[PDB]
């Protein structure tokens, strides 16, 4: 499933005050139960990278964010192998759990979709 | 956009264009490198060089005239450029060099200084202009033991053994009237030039016709000029194309536009609507390539040329390109044909209508010599737009599908597989 | 460079067993693979030694196995090892497969890795079954009869393929002898398939429990994982030892200690425990043709998972809804097995039918629906607009 | 020597009066080879498969 | 050979036409051989011996 699609559905729900008050609280509870934050990871760190879109995205990511993603991932593997969690004061806070890679992922998907569209354009005389 | 041409004694052709600033006059002969022999090969290139020699060139320069000449396979041309007013002084210099000085330009001090220049010239070509050197060799093997195989600049061996008598021998057999066309482009009127010509009489070797020969034929073959000291690999590949004045002259030229040309360093080139680019850009299979539909009197060549530094993946370069060409017979799309139509018009335009009369002269003379008239740019577009997908498919099924090819290359070509491998890719397996 | 790197043969061993870069965080669930190689060896070795004393003739097969049990020195150890080993082979395979399901090991770029694994699973089922027929006990004969008849479901030629497979009028002397020949052959095809499995694994490497990249922190296979593999290898042997010496027939059927009889089918037939879930699925469809098609589909549906998993992250580690449903699927599978051991009676038939539905629905409905919902939840829980 | 002067191939070249001469022969050859090969493969496969059918000594009519 | 260009026209023979021809060949060839063979051994076969017998 593309991130363009995830955003469409997610934004629609986010705007309408009917669903926005019904869902978000459930989603927040879901995110806490997932527990990735206790390992020092941000959700965007969890996205599977073995595909062209994600490789383009990670390539465009500015230097400072890249070094940080690297530290978070290594730190996560080490904690996991020790079968512990990070001390609570090291957990990623909700304010920090920002979709930092998302804008690069969406830009790449649109670029990709356009090319797919243009390579297949029909012509009407 | 007027093609005016009339015959009195000499066939005079002109194409006037008001706003021009300059004007060019000259003669174009219906005989070039395709009329020479393996042993006097290079005579025409030599003529061009003396006609432009320091002596003769200084005479027209005082007068405010500029000289230009070009040797091709089917034709040859001598041109004098001038201002719109001196459209007469060009006609004097033209007759003065082709009748009066057809013995003064051939002195034992001029010919030796000129011969020494074409020798350093043709040598320089073979030592450094690899892409053209390869395309020249492509014609060499594709049409071997036949007219089109003779290189325009001539071979260093037939050149250093050429004497003044040979120049004369050739000149007295091809620089005739029945094998000539006096061209005039720039701004001058058809009736303006034709008068200054029908004024001065004298036929000079009239009734004489040039010698005949044996018709040009294509032969599936190859010539490999391996040189591991070069930093790249230059290869040209083609099938038998279309001759000028062929029902498919345009379908072919359109088919080449579909794959067109590419330059891996120019950002815009990478964005073109050519399917082949999806395949070659992943591993950067080449620095550049360019397709072409070369046409001549008796035959032609349809194929492409390419240069690459990826010497370990040449088989993929050749494989992908030839797979794309397979499509022209079975799966070419409407939008590909349409993209081609537009682009063909754009390039055919920029050629037939640039801000340089000398190009117009050559094109005009060359065309009137082969089909007794020139096809108007507007008349071409009508033919181009009329091409359907079915046309391309019928043409490719005849010229490209399971047909022999010709190859030629130089540089690091160890990776270019054997003939039969390349040859096999001119088709696809099916049930 | 080191000799282990330059030698043509040693470099293969070096790249696969010594210097292979492993993700620092893999857990004991990643130890099942080596355990599967070990099982394959134990099956081949004990099988060849018994083949030295075995006779495939229908009049001697059963007694030759008894001969292996009573007269061959250490014969009973060989038979109980081979027999109990087959069971352990499946226990470990299910865990290997379940591990893959849970961590999204089947996902891109390891699809080829997953598909070759499905082929191996099929070949293993076929192998164990053929071996089962070689004992020629009561269960053997009827199993050989049922499985070969499975092909009569094919329209037109079906009954022909069957008389062909039998080499006669019924399961007889041409049947059991060809089954022995075949039981010996297939294990070597599994071995070759296991090599292709490993080749596919080597191009992208192992995944890890976090589901993300391992490229930032790897440690050599040699030392770390060689010694960790040793831990489970010994544990595996301890447990197998307990069954072989102390309870050799607990995983078998008493009816197989009775020579096959063409005229009498046992009053209660309970197939091998690892085939029970499939036996239940077959039994749940009151139509012959549809019955066999649905059973085969229970295996082939594993191929669909790379496409129906709509998630954007690999694995169930950080997914509440997916973990929950993963276990519904696991226990539903065990239930199917329990139903297979019961008689076709009232509460059981309907339970079998619902469990079968649930099994297929997991792959085709639950996973795609749940993964989509989870994708959205992950998004709206952090985006502020 | 000049690379443009192609060596002699007269002894090998066929005087092209019938352009599609070698092509027709080669394609016939390849075609016949494919025909007979498929027939052989079919016969071989059938030989092995039919060896699994009921043996002459077991077709007793009781 | 223009005989080839009439059926296949400058293209090779395709798998389908090959497979089809193979099935035809298999039957025709087998009859031709069994025939020639039995005729060559006329008088020695059981067919021939059965005729000279009356029971
Ligand atoms: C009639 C029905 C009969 C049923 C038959 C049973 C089927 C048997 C067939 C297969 C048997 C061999 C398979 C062995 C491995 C299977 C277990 C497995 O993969 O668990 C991984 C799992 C993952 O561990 P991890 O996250 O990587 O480990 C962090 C360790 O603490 C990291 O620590 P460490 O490396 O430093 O040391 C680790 C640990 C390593 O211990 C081990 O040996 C490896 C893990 C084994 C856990 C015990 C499994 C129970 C099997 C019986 O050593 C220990 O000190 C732990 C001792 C645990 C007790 C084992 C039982 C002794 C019984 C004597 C008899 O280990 C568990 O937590 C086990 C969960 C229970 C699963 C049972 C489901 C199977 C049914
Ligand atoms: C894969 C998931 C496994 C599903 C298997 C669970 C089956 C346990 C069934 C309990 C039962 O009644 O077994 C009876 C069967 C047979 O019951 P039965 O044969 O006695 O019933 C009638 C027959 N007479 C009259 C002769 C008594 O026992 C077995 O063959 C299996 C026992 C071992 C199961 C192995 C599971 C280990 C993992
Ligand atoms: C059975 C093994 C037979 C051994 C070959 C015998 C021999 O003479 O080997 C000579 C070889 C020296 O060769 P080498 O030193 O590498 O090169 C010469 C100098 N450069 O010396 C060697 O090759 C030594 C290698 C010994 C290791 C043998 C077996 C290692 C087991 C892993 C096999 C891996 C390949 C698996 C192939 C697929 C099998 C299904
Ligand atoms: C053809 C179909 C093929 C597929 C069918 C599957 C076959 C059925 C499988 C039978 C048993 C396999 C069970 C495998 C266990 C699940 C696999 C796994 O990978 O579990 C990981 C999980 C916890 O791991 P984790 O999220 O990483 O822990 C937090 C650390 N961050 O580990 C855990 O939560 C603890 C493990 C719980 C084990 C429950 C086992 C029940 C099995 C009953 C056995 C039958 C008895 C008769
Ligand atoms: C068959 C499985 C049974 C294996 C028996 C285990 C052998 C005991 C190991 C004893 C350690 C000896 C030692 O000190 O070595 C030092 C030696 C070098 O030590 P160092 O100088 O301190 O580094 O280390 C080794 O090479 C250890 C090699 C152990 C190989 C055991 C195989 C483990 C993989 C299991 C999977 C097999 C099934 C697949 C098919
Ligand atoms: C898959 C198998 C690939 C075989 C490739 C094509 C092979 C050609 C075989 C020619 C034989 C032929 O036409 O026989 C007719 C011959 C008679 O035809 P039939 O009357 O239809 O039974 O059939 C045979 O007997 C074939 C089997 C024996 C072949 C003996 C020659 C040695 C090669 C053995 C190859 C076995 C490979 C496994
Ligand atoms: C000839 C070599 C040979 C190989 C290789 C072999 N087996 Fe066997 N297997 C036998 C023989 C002989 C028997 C009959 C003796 C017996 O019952 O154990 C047998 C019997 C069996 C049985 C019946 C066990 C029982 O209850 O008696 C099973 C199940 C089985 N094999 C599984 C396997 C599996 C699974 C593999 C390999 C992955 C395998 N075998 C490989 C020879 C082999
Ligand atoms: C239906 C699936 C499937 C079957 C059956 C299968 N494998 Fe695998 N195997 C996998 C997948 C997927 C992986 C990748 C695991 C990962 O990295 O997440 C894997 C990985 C492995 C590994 C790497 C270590 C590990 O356990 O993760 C080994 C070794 C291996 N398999 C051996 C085998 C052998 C031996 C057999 C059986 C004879 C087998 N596999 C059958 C799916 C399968
Ligand atoms: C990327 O991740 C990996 C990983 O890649 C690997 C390789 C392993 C380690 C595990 C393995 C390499 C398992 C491999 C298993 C095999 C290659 C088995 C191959 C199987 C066979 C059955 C070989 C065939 C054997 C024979 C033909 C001979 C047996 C018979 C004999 C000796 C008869 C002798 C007769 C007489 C008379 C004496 C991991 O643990 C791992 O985890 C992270
Ligand atoms: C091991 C069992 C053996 C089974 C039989 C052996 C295989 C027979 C294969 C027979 C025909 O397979 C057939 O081959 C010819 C080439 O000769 C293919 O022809 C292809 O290449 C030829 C040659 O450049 C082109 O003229 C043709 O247009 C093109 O389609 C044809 O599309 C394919 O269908
Ligand atoms: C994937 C293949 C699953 C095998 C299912 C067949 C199970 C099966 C039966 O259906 C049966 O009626 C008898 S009678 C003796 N053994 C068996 C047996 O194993």
């Amino acid at each position: 499933q593309s991130f363009t699609s995830i955003a469409r559905i997610g934004d629609y729900i986010l705007k309408s005050p009917v669903l926005s008050k019904l869902c978000v609280p459930v989603a927040n509870q879901f995110i806490n139960l997932a527990g990735y934050k206790k390992l020092g990871l941000k959700f965007d760190d969890l996205i599977a990278e073995e595909n062209p879109i994600m490789q383009t995205a990670l390539r465009r990511l500015p230097e400072d964010e890249s070094y940080a993603r690297a530290y978070r991932i290594i730190r996560a593997h080490q904690t996991e192998l020790t079968h512990h969690l990070l001390p609570r004061n090291e957990w990623i806070k909700a304010q920090e759990d920002v979709p930092y890679l998302l804008p690069y992922i969406l830009e790449a998907e649109a670029a990709a979709k356009e090319k797919d569209e243009l390579d297949n354009i029909e012509v009407s005389k | 956009a007027e093609v005016t041409q009339l015959s009195n004694g000499i066939v005079v052709a002109t194409e006037h264009n008001p706003s021009a600033h300059t004007a060019s006059v000259g003669v174009v002969f219906g005989s070039g490198a395709a009329n020479e022999n393996p042993y006097n090969n290079g005579v025409s290139n030599l003529w061009k060089n003396i006609f432009l020699s320091k002596e003769n060139s200084a005479v027209a320069a005082k007068e405010g005239l500029a000289l230009s000449s070009n040797i091709s396979r089917d034709f040859q041309s001598y041109i004098v450029s001038s201002l719109p007013g001196s459209t007469d002084k060009s006609l004097d210099f033209l007759n003065q060099s082709f009748i009066q000085q057809k013995a003064n330009l051939l002195s034992s001090s001029n010919f030796e200084a000129t011969k020494k220049s074409v020798l350093k010239q043709v040598q320089d070509f073979e030592d450094n202009d690899h892409p053209n050197r390869v395309l020249e060799h492509l014609h060499s093997t594709a049409f071997q033991n036949t007219p089109l195989s003779l290189p325009t600049r001539g071979t260093l061996e037939s050149l250093e053994n050429l004497v003044v008598a040979d120049l004369e021998s050739f000149a007295n057999n091809h620089f005739l009237n029945s094998n000539a066309v006096v061209v005039g482009t720039g701004n001058i009127k058809h009736e303006d030039l034709v008068n200054s010509i029908e004024s001065k009489n004298l036929s000079l070797q009239t009734g004489t016709k040039p010698v005949l020969k044996k018709k040009a034929a294509f032969l599936g073959s190859e010539v490999r000029l391996r040189d591991d000291t070069l930093p790249k690999a230059w290869i040209s590949l083609a099938v038998e194309g279309e001759p000028v004045n062929s029902p498919n002259y345009f379908v072919a030229k359109l088919a080449a536009q579909i794959f067109g040309s590419y330059n891996a360093f120019e950002p815009a080139s990478r964005l073109q609507g050519i399917k082949l680019l999806d395949n070659i850009q992943e591993y950067q299979l080449c620095d550049n390539f360019n397709h072409f539909s070369l046409s001549y009197k008796d035959s032609g060549l349809w194929g492409f040329s390419t240069a690459t530094r990826n010497v370990t993946m040449i088989d993929d370069l050749i494989h992908f390109t030839l797979k794309q060409w397979n499509r022209l017979t079975i799966s070419v799309t409407d939008t590909e044909v349409e993209r081609a139509k537009s682009l063909l018009k754009l390039q055919l335009g920029q050629l037939y209508e640039s801000g340089n009369p000398v190009n117009d002269a050559n094109l005009l003379g060359a065309e009137v010599l082969i089909k007794g008239s020139k096809l108007s740019l507007g008349e071409a577009f009508k033919k181009i737009d009329a091409i359907t997908v079915k046309d391309v498919k019928a043409w490719a099924g005849k010229r490209l599908w399971d047909q022999d090819i010709a190859i030629a290359g130089t540089g690091q070509i160890e990776g270019l597989l054997d003939y039969m491998r390349i040859r096999s890719d001119m088709s696809m397996m099916r049930w | 460079m080191a000799f282990r790197k330059s030698n043509v043969y040693l470099s293969l061993v070096n790249s696969y067993i010594i210097d292979s870069p492993q993700p620092s965080s893999i857990n004991y669930w990643w130890n099942m693979g080596s355990l599967l190689g070990l099982c394959l060896v134990i099956q081949i070795v004990t099988g060849i030694f018994m083949a030295m004393h075995y006779s495939s003739n229908i009049e001697l097969a059963f007694s030759s196995v008894e001969h292996i049990m009573r007269d061959v020195h250490n014969g009973y150890i060989l038979r109980y090892l081979h027999a109990n080993g087959a069971s352990f082979f499946f226990m470990v395979m299910f865990m290997h497969m379940a591990k893959g399901l849970y961590y999204g090991s089947y996902r891109s770029p390891r699809v080829t890795l997953w598909n070759v694994g499905v082929i191996i699973f099929t070949l293993t089922i076929a192998t164990a079954f053929l071996g089962y027929c070689c004992v020629y006990g009561q269960m053997s004969h009827w199993g050989a009869t049922v499985i070969t008849n499975l092909f009569s479901a094919i329209p037109f030629v079906g009954n022909d393929i069957v008389s062909w497979l039998w080499g006669g009028f019924s399961v007889s002397n041409p049947t059991i002898q060809r089954f022995f020949a075949l039981h010996y052959l297939v294990p070597f095809i599994i071995a070759a398939m296991v090599i292709m499995h490993l080749m596919a694994l080597h191009i992208h490497g192992s995944s890890n429990p976090l589901g993300i990249t391992g490229n930032l922190d790897r440690i050599p296979m040699h030392s770390y994982f060689i010694f960790k593999d040793l831990v489970t290898v010994f544990l595996f042997m301890l447990i197998l030892a307990l069954f072989v010496f102390y309870s050799p027939n607990t995983l078998g059927h008493p009816d197989n200690y009775i020579p096959g009889n063409p005229l009498v089918t046992p009053a209660s037939i309970v197939p091998e425990w690892y085939l029970l879930p499939f036996y239940a699925i077959l039994r749940s469809i009151p139509d012959k043709l549809l019955g066999v098609i649905t059973m085969f589909a229970a295996i082939l549906v594993l191929l669909v998972l790379p496409f129906t998993d709509r998630s954007v992250v690999r694995g169930n580690t950080f997914k509440v809804l997916s973990k929950f449903f993963f276990f519904i699927f696991v226990f539903n599978f065990v239930l199917l097995g329990q139903i297979g051991a019961c008689h076709v009676e009232v509460p059981y038939v309907l339970m079998g039918q619902i469990a079968t539905f649930i099994y297929f629905a997991y792959f085709l409905i639950i996973v795609p629906v749940i993964s989509t919902i989870e994708n959205v939840l992950f998004y709206i829980g952090r985006v502020n607009k | 020597k000049s690379t443009y002067r192609t060596p002699n191939f007269d002894d090998v070249l066929k005087e092209n009066n019938d352009a599609d001469k070698g092509r027709s022969y080669a394609y016939f050859m390849v075609g016949a080879m494919g025909l007979l090969s498929s027939a052989g493969a079919k016969s071989t496969v059938e030989t092995f498969i039919s060896s699994m059918t009921a043996t002459a000594d077991v077709l007793a009519m009781a | 050979s223009s005989l080839y260009k009439t059926f296949f026209k400058r293209n090779a023979v395709f798998v389908g036409t090959i497979f089809a021809g193979a099935f035809v060949f298999q039957t025709v060839f087998d009859t031709a051989i069994t025939s020639w063979y039995e005729n060559h051994n006329k008088g020695k076969l059981w067919k021939d011996v059965k005729a000279r017998i009356a029971a």
